[PDB]
């Protein structure tokens, strides 16, 4: 799956490989799978792009999970 | 139907030359391939030479290429094999061979009676 | 006749970014106001295309680049020339590049685009050469050293006549000519586009679609090709035909097409204005999946990641026993049809290749199994 | 020519009449894939490929899509989606001489099955086993070509037959080969059924302002419906609109 803020805003893209943990070709390991291109942060905001299992995803010129 | 007749050869002294003739009766000589085989007593069957009307004109064994010559005559319909610079090791029986295909897709090899070539030192 | 050109200069190959060039109309069907997804042999976006020059640097030990090598054709060629004096006189195509096999020659000698299909005996360094007469400033054909002989011509075509100038020009590059050559399904398809540019380096940012030019129904074996350039002989290059020559400044770019899926936007007024390469990056993959050139915020499922198989392994029993096929085929006594003889075949290795290739059997058919694959199947039991 | 070197000719830019061949009754086999012969006079094709050769009578059916055999694999293979016709007629009275005629040869051995519409002229020795040939025949090295035993007194099954395979290739390109038919004056603004250079349909034709660049022939809608066409003999662009219809 492709996490995108929309070409209306930017062109950066995150990639979510479902049910495949991060061993197959920054990098984050969610219960939904492996998320690449989105940086993990402690700070919690209102859900913007639902990913799964309580993780959502653009802020500060980057993609955050 | 298909018959091949071998003529020439025999016993010859050293330093001479020989000419063998394979005449085909029952079918024209112009076909896919006419082969010439040479075999000595105590030897197994092995390909020696062949002449084709398509693709490469003639093919020979590695140890015989470029030395002994062959030709065909459509007007008289016969294959001539000219052999020069004879050696005593040439004493063997020679055949001319053809391959025929019938209605049942069979591939049958038809031989001739052959000729004996002996060279005296 | 052929001049064996020597004294070449050594130079590593150069590369440049292909950007978003190489898009052509895949078919003759008119479309408008649509986004069409087509799978065809295209030039991928943002690739490296190989560079070749045509120049002779003035001064002591000046760089003398005459780039005329033999390049493979692969599965199509994008050939983009930046010019101001039309140095290139056409192209040649072939594999052995001799009279043994058929070859193709496209020549544009300022009169016609003449295409010939002949078993040309190509020179070691095929080319075309124009001798310059300074007194009257006239350029005329003087040397054609592309082939040493021409035989058994199978096809020849001539385009519309014209008269193009070969006089050298100074300043920025003004002509950009892009061509696409494909050799598929017995057809040689040549697509082209001409652009007036005002720049000295790289390819323009603008997007242009290469309209078809000719589709020759030739159908010839092609793996390699080579371009042709027109050199100049005059007082500035004293000597014989071997050394007394020069080539004006010009450049060309060679890229290789490959099977890709492209999303092409036929605008409202009938012309191709934009394209998206599906496999370039995940964003373009999403654009292709959504059939749109813009995507709103959200998560989209596009493809299915899978790890491909790496190697094949076969585990078969240790039993290398040949089956007794000759017990049945090489048999002189055969039973009646009502008393048909039955034999069981098991616990042996069976080679069906010899049975199929013996060619002694008038009728040989198979029901439920393809004959040519019998050599790769294992069976529980066989009844003869 | 021989079956392994079947002669291929291109047919284009001409009017063809297939009714004369069908009504000739001079061909033993007249069998078409993908086209009905009685309607061939109403079709237009981009190109025609004529592949002529001589084979044995018993193999007249051997040349067909999806079939297996030495001739199909190594001499002349037809594609699974072959479109065209196969024509065959006895040639014993014209191509067989007393004592047999062996001018026609067929390939028996090859490394791999030929791709459909592939011409093979190499006569290299086929290496059956692990023994190298190196231009020397013998065991595991046999000559792939075999003569045709075209004896005039032999059975009709083995009698020589001349075979011509016509491959009609049609694309979204201006047609070159067309049947006899006849060109009729077009009428616009009226619900008519039309046959434009092979493509048939029904609708109303209107003058259109859409740019057809010199290489298009017909434009289509989202579905496989010809929305616009380029008329031969006028090079004019006609919009095709479905005839008015509705519920009652
Ligand atoms: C350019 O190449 C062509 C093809 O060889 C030639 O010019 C034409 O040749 C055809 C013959 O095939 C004539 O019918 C045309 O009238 C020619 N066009 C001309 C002369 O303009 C010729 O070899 C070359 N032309 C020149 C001027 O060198
Ligand atoms: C151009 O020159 C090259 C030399 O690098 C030629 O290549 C060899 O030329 C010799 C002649 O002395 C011949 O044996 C062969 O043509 C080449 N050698 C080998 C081993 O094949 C090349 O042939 C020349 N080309 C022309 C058209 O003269
Ligand atoms: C013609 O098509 C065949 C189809 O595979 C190709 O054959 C190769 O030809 C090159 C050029 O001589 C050889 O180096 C390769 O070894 C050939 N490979 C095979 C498998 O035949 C190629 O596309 C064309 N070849 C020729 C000789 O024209
Ligand atoms: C989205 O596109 C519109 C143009 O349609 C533009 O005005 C706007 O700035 C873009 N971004 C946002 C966040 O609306
Ligand atoms: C990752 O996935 C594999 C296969 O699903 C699993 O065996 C493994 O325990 C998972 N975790 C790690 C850290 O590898
Ligand atoms: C939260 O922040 C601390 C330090 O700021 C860091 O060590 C920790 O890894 C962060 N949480 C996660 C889940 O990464
Ligand atoms: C193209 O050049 C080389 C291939 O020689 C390749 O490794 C490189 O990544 C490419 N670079 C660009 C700018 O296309
Ligand atoms: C120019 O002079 C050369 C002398 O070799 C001659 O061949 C050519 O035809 C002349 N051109 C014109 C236009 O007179
Ligand atoms: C040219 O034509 C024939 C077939 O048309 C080809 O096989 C042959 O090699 C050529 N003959 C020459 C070059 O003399
Ligand atoms: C739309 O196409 C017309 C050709 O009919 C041409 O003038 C131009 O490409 C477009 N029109 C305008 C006003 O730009
Ligand atoms: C039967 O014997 C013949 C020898 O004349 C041989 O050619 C053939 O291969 C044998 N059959 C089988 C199935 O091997
Ligand atoms: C056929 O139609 C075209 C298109 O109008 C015309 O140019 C040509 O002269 C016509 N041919 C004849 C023989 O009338």
């Amino acid at each position: 799956s492709v996490i995108t803020p929309g070409t209306n805003t930017s062109n950066q893209v995150a990639v979510l490989y479902q049910d495949v943990n991060c061993t197959e070709v920054n990098v984050f390991q969610t219960r939904a799978g492996c998320l690449i291109g989105a940086e993990h942060v402690n700070n919690s905001y209102e859900c913007d792009i639902p990913i799964g299992a309580g993780i959502c995803a653009v802020a500060s010129q980057s993609i955050i999970a | 139907q298909v018959q091949l007749v071998e003529s020439g050869g025999g016993l010859v002294q050293a330093g001479g030359s020989l000419r063998l003739s394979c005449a085909a009766s029952g079918f024209p000589v112009y076909r896919d391939r006419m082969a010439w085989y040479r075999q000595a007593p105590g030897k197994e069957r092995e390909w020696v030479a062949a002449i084709y009307s398509a693709g490469q004109q003639t093919r020979y064994a590695d140890s015989v290429k470029g030395r002994f010559t062959i030709s065909r005559d459509n007007a008289k319909n016969t294959v001539y094999l000219q052999m020069n610079s004879l050696k005593p090791e040439d004493t063997a029986v020679y055949y001319c061979n053809v391959k025929d295909v019938g209605h049942h897709y069979e591939y049958y090899d038809y031989w001739g009676q052959g000729t004996q070539v002996t060279v005296s030192a | 006749q052929c001049v064996n050109l020597t004294t070449r200069t050594q130079l590593p190959p150069a590369y440049t970014n292909s950007f978003t060039r190489g898009v052509y109309y895949p078919d003759k069907v008119f479309r408008s106001s649509v986004l069409h997804s087509t799978q065809d042999l295209f030039l991928p976006f943002f690739s490296n295309v190989t560079w070749f020059h045509a120049i002779h640097v003035s001064g002591t030990n000046g760089t003398k680049r005459f780039d005329n090598p033999v390049l493979p054709f692969n599965d199509g060629v994008y050939f983009a020339s930046t010019e101001k004096s039309n140095i290139i006189r056409g192209w040649i195509f072939g594999t052995t590049l001799d009279s043994k096999t058929q070859s193709l020659l496209i020549v544009n000698n300022a009169t016609n685009v003449v295409i010939k299909v002949c078993e040309f005996q190509f020179c070691n360094d095929p080319f075309l050469g124009v001798y310059y007469h300074k007194n009257n400033k006239s350029w005329m054909e003087s040397e054609f050293r592309v082939y040493s002989s021409a035989n058994n011509c199978t096809f020849e075509y001539v385009s519309q006549p014209f008269l193009m100038d070969l006089e050298g020009k100074q300043g920025n590059f003004k002509n950009l000519r892009e061509f696409v050559f494909k050799n598929i399904d017995g057809y040689f398809k040549i697509y082209s586009k001409h652009t007036p540019i005002n720049l000295v380096r790289d390819l323009p940012q603008g997007f242009s679609a290469l309209e078809p030019l000719v589709d020759l129904p030739i159908g010839i074996n092609i793996t390699r090709f080579q371009t042709l350039l027109a050199l100049h002989r005059s007082y500035l290059t004293p000597g014989d035909s071997s050394s007394g020559w020069t080539a004006g400044a010009a450049a060309y770019y060679v890229g290789y097409l490959q099977p890709r899926t492209f999303l092409l936007k036929y605008n409202e007024n009938g012309t191709i204005t934009d394209a998206v390469d599906c496999a370039l990056d995940p964003l373009s993959e999403t654009k292709c999946t959504l059939k749109s050139f813009t995507v709103e915020k959200g998560i989209y499922q596009t493809s299915n990641f899978r790890v491909q198989p790496t190697e094949s392994i076969v585990r078969f029993p240790n039993i290398t026993n040949l089956c007794p096929f000759g017990e049945v085929f090489n048999a002189t006594r055969f039973a009646s049809v009502y008393a048909w003889n039955r034999k069981r075949i098991s616990n042996c290795v069976a080679d069906y290749s010899v049975l199929y290739n013996s060619a002694s059997f008038s009728t040989f058919k198979c029901y439920g199994v393809s004959p040519t694959k019998l050599n790769d199947l294992c069976f529980t039991n066989v009844y003869a | 020519a021989s079956v392994y070197a079947w002669n291929r000719k291109r047919i284009s830019n001409c009017v063809a009449d297939y009714s004369v061949l069908y009504n000739s009754a001079s061909f033993s086999t007249f069998k078409c894939y993908g086209v009905s012969p009685t309607k061939l006079n109403d079709l237009c094709f981009t190109n025609v490929y004529a592949d002529s050769f001589v084979i044995r009578g018993d193999e007249v059916r051997q040349i067909a899509p999806g079939q297996t055999g030495k001739i199909a694999d190594y001499n002349y293979k037809l594609p699974d989606d072959f479109t065209g016709c196969v024509i065959a007629w006895n040639s014993n009275n014209l191509d067989s001489k007393v004592g047999g005629n062996y001018n026609y040869l067929y390939r028996l051995f090859r490394k791999s099955n030929l791709k459909p519409f592939e011409r093979d002229i190499s006569t290299e020795i086929y290496q059956a086993g692990s023994t190298p040939c190196n231009g020397v025949e013998g065991f595991n090295c046999y000559f792939p070509l075999q003569s045709y035993g075209f004896q005039p007194t032999n059975g009709v099954g083995y009698q020589p037959y001349r075979v011509v395979v016509l491959s009609f290739e049609l694309l979204h390109a201006p047609a070159t080969v067309c049947g006899p038919k006849k060109s009729t004056n077009l009428v616009k603004n009226k619900c008519v059924n039309f046959n434009f250079n092979g493509l048939t349909g029904t609708g109303v034709l209107t003058e259109s302002n859409k740019k057809f660049l010199p290489f298009q022939q017909f434009g289509r809608d989202i579905a496989d419906t010809t929305d616009a066409v380029r008329d031969p003999q006028t090079l004019e662009i006609l919009d095709i609109t479905p005839c008015s219809f509705g519920g009652v």
